[PDB]
């Protein structure tokens, strides 16, 4: 009846798939913060969760960040005083509102109580980064609470790199959670299946996880996709309903490449019963990933449609060089709100035009795209050498600085004695140093 | 002619005095409708003040209410119906079975006008709290409307206001940045207007100190009774109440840290 | 000599006026003649007119030898008109082809004497078209009475729908929190005349409108005491403002519903 | 616990000094609330001596309230005390109708006690208020003859400054041939008021009095003049005075005192 990410949403951090380092460090600090307090945060424990009022949690979509801090307050006996996006957070509503509550206790607390926090407030502000016009002020408001708060405070948010999110930097304990690992997400996936009644193979719910990203909560909405459309699952169904399901609803993303890259469509016999305009159509079927997916696997096949005397590496880049001209359109088409009518010549340069050039035989197997998270991984750090930059501007521009950092590495790693020497001799700090040290690695 | 609760408020202004008395710290709110009459309660969206109302069967020239029945409404929404009855209005609750809504019928003595409004219930999922009648340390009593004007008063000083009851005396202080402020008041009975005198049964010592923003709240509810009762204890909530000829509009109000 | 003579019995009278246009009209090009002043404008959107007629009767003198054109802003004219003390006779003076009309406040015991200037606006638009002189019916009531009614059911909704069916006033609004209804009939209370309900039925007429605009006319309750309206399916209703010597009408068109 | 009595009424005080009616002090500070921000009262023997120019310097406000308008006063020392009025309506609005106000201040002042004593004694409230260290702005009892004085009614005055200052954001003033005029020439029109020296004998209260010597012209800004008005909350009928190089000079009389701006011309 329930959504299936409701109904098997955590219950314990018991259940929290992945991350288990920063949850920790997450419930470690809920722990330790009467102490911190009555030490007035002026001591950072062997963790370093002791200078801070509030926690900021930040990591992609549905990874278990809001499952965890609900259910870590939840755990040490904590009441939850929680406010998001949907709420208005403007510096004003937020003076008017949670201010009163950073020094008060649970009204409900009472006819609750042995708990021993059942009495006090964790106040959870989830989707920060997602304060827009409707909450003016409301991010400053909201970082001047991390530093004045007299009971524990915990933020959620998707992209701590921003700069929206800049006035959070140095007031609070930021954990960050990653993408959960794959056989905690198969495990669990696995689990589900069983209770609800089908089996699936490894390597579908394999991919799932691949097109996912990791996003938890995807696959669980992805994977109720099967029950819910077919009425009666049967013995035999299981192993065949995969393939409507996974070549429709769930990987149709793939069931596109391995089309577009059959030889079998490019030869003049199926090249009249699956037309020029049929390959191109395959396009906009899903154009936003088409051209990713094309690129992604043009290179992993047996072309049986190469010229004869034709070497699979010159085909290659006859390809390679269109995917880069289709590159140039789709740029232009992305920069005028106005251009669709481009399109149908990108869905020619970017995939058609480029898969009739190696066609064939599958030698590997189709993989998603590598460049969204891939993407993900040269931007998110193109943010830390910035900041970096705007600390060392004082000592080349942020490009000049990636290409010559590199003896500041040595000493910065060399035998890691003359330890606080090089490090304070060079005007950095404690995140100066963590900072430098992430992107260095 | 077709409905499972049918009450009759004597005075339509009633219904919104008593709505209009919390429809400042609560949103949603769910009404549960019985024989004897409506009862509710609903926690702040702080989670620091907790709301209870009882309105009894004596408030109604007429009520019904066949079944037990729940009417979780939005305050703000019911509270710009009740805004349309005029003066001369016999306001009529109407909710029939299992409803999705509810009706207000407001008709007049001259039967030449008649004006109902439909109000689309919520959906509210209530944490029940179990409150228990407690014996606190200190129960006083006093005029709502001075009551009103020393927490209007206080509250310019501070965002906090203390509460001391001390050899039988009520005094309320603010200690703010720009100054301080304090206000004393003993016990007396002037049988001239019983209701402008100050009452104080102390057992025991008390200093709490409560949030400005929800005592300008509840002092609000200075438009039910002319008459505002306090207890506090040391170790719970302390409790604001108004009295209505049918029930009551109690306040329970979370303390801050020592 | 003044080409334009225009002295108000009372300067309050020509400001309960001009605070019907005030809001939803913008610039209002007053043409004057030998037996007193008319003026009419449109919505930007086309979706309401105002028609206003005063007559010499609410004048303690007039004088309009020929014909004028006095254009002019209401902002800037309704503040002029708030500088007249309840003490005060207003006097509109215009010269030969005005470019600026001028108004005049006096007392009868004390020396004052206020005299505004006001550059006049010139539009070049001057179009007056009235078609409509016979409706299927015809309705008056106080407007306060109505003002009320109106803003009531605003908060439920951007449409009102005034439902005339036999013998009953109906007017509704169906919004996303609830309905609202209310149905008042045609009744004179021989003590009180002035509150009493007339309408004239021949035709069933149901016609909504945008509740945006039907406020914009609850200001003319100013104007006046008692509000008439006139109703006919597939065409403007008229809401008109009696006044002694003329009126502020208001022609606001439907919505095609079906 | 047993030290619940409030200070004020105990300590030793340099001042203590108890209104004829609360109300009072909390108009008068009103009247020239929304000009001045933080003003230094200096209390003498003979009663309170408050002066303040605006930020923008060109408004001064000159209060004084003499010893006859408490029920008892005995400040024996002089002492400055220096305070922000926003703070100081706050205390102020916390008196009731039938309660006494008492300033007490003690020998070595670092904040000021407002007490308000009631009727039945059973209610005694006392605010403290923090004291701000301004830079005391000596007298300038600099009292050049104005060419032209009149007085009117403050609720007919305000009134002509308000109605005009809708027109222009620069109120003019001419007092030619002993008549007084009001001038506001704005981007969409114009406004002229003209009244002359009127004498009521019935209501002696509602008059016009003018004393021309030589033809005046000015004009101020009209955005003061609309805080300048304020002093309508304190007395009935408010004197002007101009002069052709002095600013100007509006009065409110006070039984003890009186509240008086002096308004520089914008050259
Ligand atoms: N790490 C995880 N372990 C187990 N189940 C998870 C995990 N992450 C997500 N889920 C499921 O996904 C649903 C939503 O997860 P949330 O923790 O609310 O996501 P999130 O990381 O806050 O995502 P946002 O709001 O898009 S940032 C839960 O109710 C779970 O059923
Ligand atoms: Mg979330």
């Amino acid at each position: 009846d329930k959504l299936w990410t409701v109904k098997y949403a955590p219950t314990n951090l018991q259940q929290v798939c992945g991350n288990k380092g920063s949850v920790m460090k997450l419930k470690n600090w809920l722990a330790n913060w009467e102490n911190s307090k009555k030490n007035s945060f002026k001591h950072a424990g062997k963790d370093g969760s002791g200078v801070f009022r509030a926690a900021m949690l930040y990591g992609p979509p549905g990874i278990g960040k809001t499952t965890a801090a609900h259910l870590v307050a939840q755990e040490l006996g904590y009441d939850i005083l929680e406010q998001n996006a949907s709420d208005v957070r403007s510096k004003t509503l937020l003076n008017a509102g949670v201010k009163n509550a950073l020094d008060n206790m649970s009204v409900v607390g009472y006819f609750k109580h042995q708990n021993l926090n059942g009495k006090h407030f964790v106040i959870i502000m989830d989707e920060v980064d997602g304060m827009s016009g409707g909450d003016r002020g409301g991010v400053g408001q909201l970082a001047q609470f991390c530093r004045k708060t007299s009971t524990p405070l915990i933020l959620i948010c998707n992209e701590r790199n921003l700069p929206k999110m800049r006035p959070f930097d140095r007031v609070c304990l930021d954990i960050q959670f990653r993408r959960p690992d794959a056989n905690s997400i198969k495990s669990r996936l696995m689990t589900i299946a069983i209770r609800e009644k089908f089996k699936l193979d490894p390597n579908v719910i394999d991919r799932l996880i691949q097109t996912t990203r990791g996003d938890i909560r995807q696959v669980i909405n992805l994977l109720s996709t099967i029950s819910t459309t077919t009425k009666t699952i049967n013995h035999e169904n299981i192993n065949e309903i995969s393939k409507a399901w996974e070549k429709n609803i769930a990987l149709k993303p793939f069931d596109i490449a391995h089309k577009m890259l059959d030889g079998q469509i490019y030869s003049d016999i199926g090249s009249r019963n699956f037309t020029l305009n049929d390959k191109i159509a395959l396009y906009f079927d899903d154009f936003d990933f088409t051209p990713l997916m094309i690129q992604e696997n043009y290179l992993s096949t047996r072309p049986s449609v190469l010229k004869p005397g034709q070497s699979h590496l010159e085909a290659v880049a006859e390809a390679a060089n269109c995917i880069s001209l289709g590159d140039i359109v789709e740029k232009k088409i992305r920069s005028s709100e106005q251009l669709w009518s481009l399109l149908p010549l990108h869905a020619v340069l970017s995939s058609v035009y480029p898969a009739s050039k190696v066609a064939g035989h599958m030698a590997g197997r189709i993989n998603f795209t590598a460049w969204l998270g891939q993407n993900s991984k040269s931007a998110k750090y193109y943010r830390l050498l910035q900041e970096i930059h705007y600390h060392t501007r004082l000592g080349x521009x942020x490009x000049x600085x990636x290409x010559x950092x590199x003896x500041x590495x040595x000493x910065x790693x060399x035998x890691x004695x003359x330890x606080x020497x090089x490090x304070x001799x060079x005007x950095x700090x404690x995140x100066x140093x963590x900072x430098x040290x992430x992107x260095x690695x | 002619m077709a409905s499972m609760l049918e009450a009759k408020f004597e005075e339509a202004s009633l219904f919104k005095r008593i709505i209009d008395g919390f429809k400042d710290c609560v949103q949603l709110v769910n009404f549960q409708c019985k024989e004897d009459g409506i009862i509710a309660q609903a926690v702040d969206d702080s989670r620091v003040l907790l709301v209870s109302l009882e309105i009894g069967v004596e408030a109604f020239q007429e009520y019904r209410c066949d079944h037990p029945v729940t009417l979780g409404m939005d305050l703000t929404s019911l509270s710009k119906i009740l805004r349309c009855g005029n003066n001369t209005d016999t306001l009529t609750l109407i909710a029939d079975n299992t409803p999705d809504s509810i009706i207000l019928l407001f008709e007049d003595t001259k039967k030449d006008r008649i004006a109902e409004y439909s109000l689309k219930l919520m959906d509210i999922d209530a944490d029940f709290l179990k409150i228990e009648e407690l014996q606190y340390d200190s129960t006083l009593s006093l005029p709502s409307s001075e009551f009103s004007k020393i927490v209007r008063d206080l509250s310019q000083l501070s965002d906090s206001i203390n509460i001391m009851i001390t050899k039988e005396t009520i005094k309320f202080v603010a200690d703010g940045d720009i100054g301080s402020g304090s206000v004393i008041i003993k016990p007396f009975v002037d049988m001239e207007h019983p209701e402008t005198s100050i009452k104080l049964e102390m057992d025991q010592p008390v200093d709490l100190t409560f949030g400005a923003k929800y005592l300008l709240d509840i002092i609000k509810g200075s438009s039910l009774s002319d008459r505002v009762g306090i207890r506090l204890s040391s170790e719970a909530p302390a409790l604001f109440q108004f009295d209505l000829k049918s029930g009551f509009l109690q306040f329970f109000l979370a303390p801050k840290f020592n």
